[PDB]
DNA sequence: ATCAATATCCACCTGCAGATTCTACCAAAAGTGTATTTGGAAACTGCTCCATCAAAAGGCATGTTCAGCTGAACCAGCTGAACATGCCTTTTGATGAGCAGTTTCCAAATACACTTTTGGTAGAATCTGCAGGTGGATATTGAT
DNA sequence: ATCAATATCCACCTGCAGATTCTACCAAAAGTGTATTTGGAAACTGCTCAATCAAAAGGCATGTTCAGCTGGTTCAGCTGAACATGCCTTTTGATGGAGCAGTTTCCAAATACACTTTTGGTAGAATCTGCAGGTGGATATTGAT
């Protein structure tokens, strides 16, 4: 089900793999479930620390 | 030349999967101990493996080795049978 | 003309996705997935309640072991709606006999 | 234009991170890796042979391991108010896990 | 009077103890604020275990809590316990 | 003499370290704990009883526990060029374990 | 007048004692610790052998089985020494019956 | 073995459970059969980190 | 640097809490003999694996260049150790039912032999979603 | 703010590696019946758990000090990301051609099982001695003038 709805969401209409990571990672009970486990091509979620990216403080300055 | 074959885990891939891991910026001295932390990963395991090559009397070694030496270590893996 | 047969769960697991997604399909590798990891937690569930018998003297594995095992391994809300469903079935498989 | 186009320090590097992790393909190459194997086991047991898979299978293993490793890493050094990963932050972190060596 | 002796609760968990525990692991010197943190800590960890002993206890319809219980709750979670049976 | 004798910080602590580290006995009073174990308990199930080694045994597993999570702290706050352990250290300790709570 | 009976590793930790250390004894407790220790050992051999003789189908536990679950539990030159003496333990048991 | 050359280093004739910890933990094979076990009435190895201790010019000043 | 303070080590002394040794006896372990598997040798086959060639080709080795990073002096202030005190918690010993732990026994539960279907699965024969391609609209970036 | 250069995202197409469906069929599921075992409701009983009051032992909440730790500021290096270039290890893709995974036979070795006969492991009654505790005296580690 889970697979089912990120697939919409990447308007792909059959699972694959990268689809279950998202949803495992993606529900807390799972994760917790899983999370000593390695999917198979299924890469990690989307994270970066907010701490070192560069500061909103990009724009005009004068 | 080959030069031990371990160099074979390149400086840029090394980088790249620092990149999946949310890193960077990276520092020269990395690239050294992380393959020798590499190696000590893999050694592990096909010892397990061979192990359990071994105890069949087979001579190949299957994917069932490495997933069985894999679970026994606690990364249990999905996706190439059992 | 030899061959072998190697059993797995994935026409069950299609069977589930097109009652959940009718209009959806999946590929071979996630297949995979799905049946390791079937296989997986069913050996986790039957390990704990050989384990449980054996540390109650009791030689007899029955529903309870199970529901007892599950309550042990799966964390709060998706245990208690595992046993609900599970209990549903043991009560429509024991009256329709 | 007279002087090429020039990014700033770490914005390629964000780059890369958001490309690859969007995407799920090994980083690293077959044969290489193929050949680390074939040497650390021959130093076990002789003239082995592997299935493709297996080592795929290993590929997918180290990956996933590294990337892990490179996460706590990753906070370990945040945690000392540094952005540079450093090797002891890795001993760190894999002297906590219990993956000693 | 308000005593509920200081929470009536985990607060018995007294400041000088968990100085002694941090003094076992090696530690010269504590923060205010650690130890309301470890005492979650601490209950959550022993939520768990209780949780999973509680739970062997209500399998074989007892109503007191064996050790066994605990060892084997300790066990599933990778924190086997050696000297009181098992 | 006039005015009292008196350590300079930290001497004590190390003092109190080896003391407790040469021996062995519990550092946590029975009691508190018996009623920390009986609530927690009545929350799950109602009049339960407990064996007094049950009690013992979680009293030794909690304290041992506890004395490695110290331990991973106090490396997580050496890495930080500090001597004072904070609560984030305690959380990036126990988040790498995988003790997420 | 009725009675029990509760079996344990006691009697031949000490036996191993007296051989190795002739005048020192042993706590109760420490006994203890040595039996849940002797059993906790048992117990994951005898599983890890099980898991390999169920992925080779194979119906029987042998020497070779035990032998090969040592290697993959301990490490190194205390698997090599062990393994010395297992198998010496049976070159001595199969000819002298 | 390792119990008892402890107990003979803290004369003493008889192995107590402290002794096992010292034993065990001292011994890298061991450490790492059992680096996931408690043992009862165990304690820890004496340790404390170089950093944390004062240094060493703790003597004559002037 | 040398002197008092205090903590801790070390020699010596005593009675008791576990440590140690001595009975009976019964569940446990060895021996015969038989019934029943079962795993390794031998004979075959086809799948999969291993050493080569070649044409790109995307990626890797190397070399510049500079903007951001890592530390190293320095200092305010804060915050947490040392210590004293009184006080408050905790400890420990007074000589009833509840429940862990057995023992019976049989009504329910379930293994085992055999036959009858039947759903699951290998392989042939269709489908099609999506990996590639192409083109154009913003979206970031970065200098000015 | 305002303007050039690339990077990312939408729109529209198209053919094929992978997905899905359609056969044949053969190793599991179900039924039936009968043999075997077992879990759970009654009868006992002996260890253990539940918690109060009084008297005493030891530790903790609090409040007073003050040494040195944190953490922010600033600054001198330094070194590690961008990016250009040229060449070269790898992809892909093909082919052969040896060797091993996996089947199938089969029978000499191995082991479960039903008894029978020994026997040592263990509860429980008599000894015992190492160590907890205690007394006393000598050295070690802190720290000040």
């Amino acid at each position: 089900e889970l697979a089912g709805n990120a697939a919409r969401d990447n308007k792909k209409t059959r699972i694959i793999p990268r689809h279950l990571q998202l949803a495992i990672r993606n529900d807390e009970e799972l994760n917790k479930l899983l999370g000593r486990v390695t999917i198979a091509q299924g890469g990690v979620l989307p994270n970066i620390q907010a701490v070192l990216l560069p500061k909103k403080t990009e724009s005009h300055h004068k | 030349v080959l030069r031990d074959n371990i160099q074979g885990i390149t400086k840029p891939a090394i980088r790249r999967l620092a990149r999946r891991g949310g890193v960077k910026r990276i520092s020269g001295l990395i690239y050294e101990e992380t393959r020798g932390v590499l190696k000590v990963f893999l050694e592990n395991v096909i010892r397990d493996a061979v192990t359990y090559t071994e105890h069949a009397k087979r001579k190949t070694v299957t994917a069932m080795d490495v997933v069985y030496a894999l679970k026994r270590q606690g990364r249990t893996l999905y996706g190439f049978g059992g | 003309r030899k061959r072998s047969r190697k059993e797995s769960y994935s026409i069950y697991v299609y069977k589930v996705l097109k009652q959940v997604h009718p209009d959806t399909g999946i590929s071979s590798k996630a297949m995979g997935i799905m049946n390791s990891f079937v296989n997986d937690i069913f050996e986790r569930i039957a390990g704990e309640a050989s384990r449980l018998a054996h540390y109650n003297k009791r030689s007899t594995i029955t529903s309870r072991e199970i529901q007892t095992a599950v309550r042990l391994l799966l964390p709060g809300e998706l245990a208690k709606h595992a046993v609900s469903e599970g209990t549903k079935a043991v009560t429509k498989y024991t009256s329709a006999k | 234009v007279k002087k090429p186009h020039r990014y700033r320090p770490g914005t390629v590097a964000l780059r890369e991170i958001r490309r690859y992790q969007k995407s799920t393909e090994l980083l690293i190459r077959k044969l290489p890796f193929q050949r680390l194997v074939r040497e650390i086991a021959q130093d076990f047991k002789t003239d082995l042979r592997f299935q493709s898979s297996a080592v795929m299978a290993l590929q997918e293993a180290c990956e996933a391991y590294l990337v892990g490793l490179f996460e706590d890493t990753n906070l370990c050094a945040i945690h000392a108010k540094r952005v540079t990963i450093m090797p002891k932050d890795i001993q760190l972190a894999r002297r906590i896990r219990g993956e000693r060596a």
